[PDB]
C-alpha cells in the first residue's frame, strides 16, 4: 500500500512524501453549491411555462437544436448574482502553486475554476463552459466572451452573431453530445502519470466522466470528499472503501469546503488557504 | 464519442 492508513491523515502523509508528485482532481456540482450554483443535473434542484416534451429536454442537444429559447430564458433565471469560487476551488489553486496539480477534470460549466486561478492548460472542462460562446455557423464560429453573452441573456434577446446573424451558443456540452476531444486526449496521457486522484463534489452518475475513476493505476490512492459515498460497484449492474480488501480508497463525508479545510490543515496549509480565500473573496466583493 | 448521458 502507498497509504499507511485509509484516512485523511494517511492521504496527507502520502501527499507530503516523495511518492506523491502529480495530483488529478475530478470535480462536480458539489464544489459549487456553497457558491450558490445549483446542481443542473439533479431532478430535486419552474419549467411548465415552456412547451417541453419532458423536463430533461431543456438540457438535451436534440431539443436545443429545435428550440433554443427555453434554454436562454432559463439561463436568465439561473444566472448567478456573483461568481465567487469556494474554498474547494482555492484549495486546487494551492495544489497548482505547490507544483502538485497535474490536471483538474471538471463537470461544471460555471467558470469558477478559471476565476480561482486555474489556467486552460490545467483544466479539462469535460462538459464545456460558459466562459466562451461561439457562433454555430460552421463557416463563421466567431467567439464571444461571457460579458457579451450575459448582456444578451438579460436583454431577453436570443444571442445572434454580429458577423453572420447566426445563433451564438455557450461552449457547454448538452446531454447527447460527444465530449470534447481534449477530454479523451488528456485522459490517455494524464492517467499514465497520476499519483493521487482527488474526487470532490461528484456522485459519479454522468458518463463518460464517471469512467475516469477506473483509469487510475491500481496503486494510485483515491480520496472522495463528498456529502455521500459514491463510486462503489453497483450490486445490480469501482471504489472499495469498506471491505477487508480495501487498500487505497478513502471517503471523507461532509461538505466539500470542510473536507478541503481539513486536508489543508493536516498539510500545514490552513493559514495559506485562509489568506488566499479571504483575499480573493474581498477582491470579488469589491468589483 | 460515447455521448454525455446520466
Ligand atoms: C452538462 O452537464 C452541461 C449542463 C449545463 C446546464 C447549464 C444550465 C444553464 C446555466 C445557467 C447559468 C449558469 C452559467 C454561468
Ligand atoms: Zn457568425
Amino acid at each position: 500500500r502507498l497509504l499507511d492508513e485509509l484516512t485523511l491523515e494517511g492521504v496527507a502523509r502520502y501527499m507530503q512524501s516523495e511518492r506523491c508528485r502529480r495530483v488529478i482532481c475530478l470535480v462536480g456540482a458539489g464544489i459549487s453549491t456553497s457558491a450558490g450554483i445549483p446542481d443542473f443535473r439533479s431532478p430535486s434542484t419552474n419549467l411548465e411555462k415552456y412547451h417541453l416534451p419532458y423536463p430533461e429536454a431543456i438540457f438535451e442537444i436534440s431539443y436545443f437544436k429545435k428550440h433554443p429559447e427555453p434554454f436562454f430564458a432559463l439561463a436568465k433565471e439561473l444566472y448567478p448574482g456573483q461568481f465567487k469560487p469556494t474554498i474547494c476551488h482555492y484549495f486546487m489553486r494551492l495544489l497548482k502553486d505547490k507544483g502538485l496539480l497535474l490536471r483538474c477534470y471538471t463537470q461544471n460549466i460555471d467558470t469558477l475554476e478559471r476565476i480561482a486561478g486555474l489556467e486552460q492548460e490545467d483544466l479539462v472542462e469535460a462538459h464545456g463552459t460558459f466562459y466562451t460562446s461561439h457562433c454555430v455557423s460552421a463557416s463563421c464560429r466567431h467567439e464571444y466572451p461571457l460579458s457579451w453573452m450575459k448582456e444578451k441573456i438579460f436583454s431577453e434577446v436570443t444571442p445572434k452573431c454580429e458577423d453572420c446573424q447566426s445563433l451564438v451558443k455557450p461552449d457547454i456540452v448538452f446531454f447527447g453530445e460527444s465530449l470534447p476531444a481534449r477530454f479523451f486526449s488528456c485522459m490517455q496521457s494524464d492517467f499514465l502519470k497520476v499519483d493521487l486522484l482527488l474526487v470532490m463534489g461528484t456522485s459519479l452518475q454522468v458518463q463518460p466522466f464517471a469512467s475516469l475513476i477506473s483509469k487510475a493505476p491500481l496503486s494510485t490512492p483515491r480520496l472522495l470528499i463528498n456529502k455521500e459515498k459514491a463510486g462503489q460497484s453497483d450490486p445490480f449492474l469501482g471504489m472499495d472503501f469498506d471491505s477487508k480488501k480495501a487498500y487505497r480508497d478513502v471517503a471523507w463525508l461532509g461538505e466539500c469546503d470542510q473536507g478541503c479545510l481539513a486536508l489543508a490543515e493536516l498539510l500545514g496549509w490552513k493559514k495559506e488557504l485562509e489568506d488566499l480565500v479571504r483575499r480573493e473573496h474581498a477582491s470579488i466583493d469589491a468589483q | 464519442a460515447p455521448r454525455k448521458q446520466l
